[PDB]
RNA sequence: AUGAUGAGGUUAAUAGGUUCGAGGUGGAAGCAUGGUGACAUGUGGAGCUGACGAAUACUAAUCGAUCGAAGACUUAAU
RNA sequence: UGAGUAGCGAAAGACGGGUGAGAAUCCCGUCCACCGAUUGACUAAGGUUUCCAGAGGAAGGCUCGUCCGCUCUGGGUUAGU
RNA sequence: ACCGAUAGUGAACAGUACCGUGAGGGAAAGGUGAAAAGCACCCCGGAAGGGGAGUGAAAUAGAACCUGAAACCGUGUGCU
RNA sequence: UUAAGUUAUUAAGGGCGCACGGUGGAUGCCUUGGCACUAGAAGCCGAUGAAGGACGUUACUAACGACGAUAUGCUUUGGG
């Protein structure tokens, strides 16, 4: 079977999340937890909490053995943007986008 | 650089302000014009 | 030698401060490039301390800033006294060494490589 | 000074071929604890 | 610039603390003697010394992991 | 799109201890540094609750934040001269 | 044989945000469900968010709530 | 075995087709609000203090409506 977890409206930009998320796609859970503890980007702890949540769902709701699980899917979608401004020289303003992300992890055991 | 608008409580109440607008005919025109528009602040 | 993102006098100042607090605490945590520089400043102090004479006690006072240590039994001594007293008698037979560096992970706020420099 | 034409999707994605990060060193702490970074020390959460 | 290149990773002289030199400066501190004193002389080419040359495992280059081949057909001589 | 690019607004910090899910950035200590006819101390204009205590960390703060001139709750200005 | 939320009043929720010393200028913003029955309890998490369970005809009707186009951003693949 | 020759295999990334998501708020359906008129009244108040406001008033009180220290209302005659 499969278990998933989502983190909605995380306040990091998606281009920055995907960069770490391309490291763990298609790996078994223990190795992915190891990789996320030693990478030093800003989104590593948030992704790690999402992965932990999925592993706990896989065990409490579907009675799966967490010793043999792989990260089947990992992706980040765009959330709604906060729009801000910064004053520039000579009375002008420039736009700033504070972007957000939806983060999804699903783990599986590979059987049916 | 010194800017325009150096605020002053007395100057503001004496140039604008209710009694000053009521002291002339063209000030009473302003007050009536702002009443007709429904404006919340008159002077 | 290496510039640590400082001018000539800021560098010399924080390098005496780094050498003095290592003698107080025996063990401090800092960045890696700073540890690799204070490594060779501390060991020359310990060399001066193993000689012991008055001419060298005065050369060590040019570094080694000025602090009071409060040990157990309410003993107050200066850093210059603790050096020449016990640090020198400890390594009285080493022939160099006296310090080791141990690496840790990157710091959170910036990417800096953190390090523990200790006094063997 | 300014771009003469806009940049298409395909050219933008070709330029980002090399823009990636790599997996770290990651040796395993044998005596006690989980993975650690190689040539590093983990006094807690690891015997090494 | 980064990457790349080259010297090394304990069966080790790679950094380089320690010891000894080259070169640089130019006579340390302390004490003694002379002088009313500023100072001078002796101990003593003294003391100090980043990057240069040697020697020495004392401190650090731990344990590990990953990648990586299996030699096709047709024809002619052999 | 340009692009993970330009910029992040004059300057000296270091280490120990603490608290916290999380600390270069908050609190405490020592040392160091900068101004000093002033970056010190008073009174006016002007602003109008920004003042104080306890709690908080979504947004604001050009980073972070356990902190705040920010959010919540409750307080605070006394004249015959 | 008038409009149906960029329309119709500037204004379906306002001469208010806001701008200007002043006279004056002047917005944006409607829709859960028949009924709040608006998610008891368990799990991961500091929280935010989520997975189950439950309500409901329906929860990819969960309050940023009818339908949910296009630009734009991703993940997986058949041929190249 | 050696020669001479022909033709295979890779996808760091890209292209096209398909499937599945997100962002966004078009389209359809709807109406609380408007627009143009017809018929019948009426039009203008005030020193007996106006039009328009400021402050207040509810057990808990920010805004709008209502009310005025008799204050989120008092009396009376009818209706219900
Ligand atoms: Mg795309």
């Amino acid at each position: 079977m499969e278990a998933k977890a989502v983190a909605r409206t995380i306040r990091i930009a998606p281009r920055k999340v995907r960069l770490v998320l391309d490291l763990i796609r298609g790996k078994n859970a223990a190795e992915a937890i190891a990789i996320l503890k030693l990478t030093n980007k800003a989104s590593s702890p948030v992704i790690e909490k999402v992965l932990m949540s999925a592993l706990a769902n896989a065990e409490h709701n579907y009675d799966m053995n967490t010793d043999e699980l792989v990260v089947k899917e990992a992706y980040a979608n765009e959330g709604p943007t906060l729009k801000r401004f910064r004053p520039r020289a000579q009375g002008r303003a420039s736009a700033i986008n504070k972007r957000t992300s939806h983060i999804t992890i699903v783990v599986s055991d590979g059987k049916e | 650089v010194k800017r325009t608008y150096q605020p002053n409580k007395r100057k503001h109440s004496k140039v604008h302000g209710f009694r000053k607008r009521m002291s002339t005919k063209n000030g009473r025109k302003v007050l009536a014009r702002r009443r007709r528009k429904g404006r919340k602040v008159l002077s | 030698y290496r510039k640590l993102g400082r001018t000539s006098d800021q560098r010399k100042a924080m390098l005496r401060d780094l050498a003095t607090s290592l003698i107080i605490s025996e063990r401090i945590e800092t960045t890696e490039a700073r540890a690799k520089e204070v490594r060779s400043v501390v060991e020359k102090l310990i060399t001066l301390g193993k000689k012991g004479d008055l001419a060298s006690r005065r050369n060590a006072a040019k570094t080694l800033r000025n602090v009071e240590i409060l040990n157990e039994d309410e003993t107050t001594q200066t850093a210059l006294q603790k050096l020449f007293g016990e640090i020198a008698e400890r390594y009285t037979e080493r022939q160099g060494g006296y310090t080791r560096i141990l690496k840790q992970g990157p710091r959170r706020g910036d990417g800096a490589e953190s390090v523990i420099i200790e006094l063997v | 000074a300014v771009p003469k034409r806009r940049t298409s999707k395909t050219r933008k994605n070709k330029r980002r071929t090399h823009f990636k990060i790599s997996v770290p060193g990651m040796t395993e702490c044998p005596n006690c604890g989980e993975y650690k970074l190689s040539h590093r020390v983990c006094k807690n959460c690891g015997s090494y």
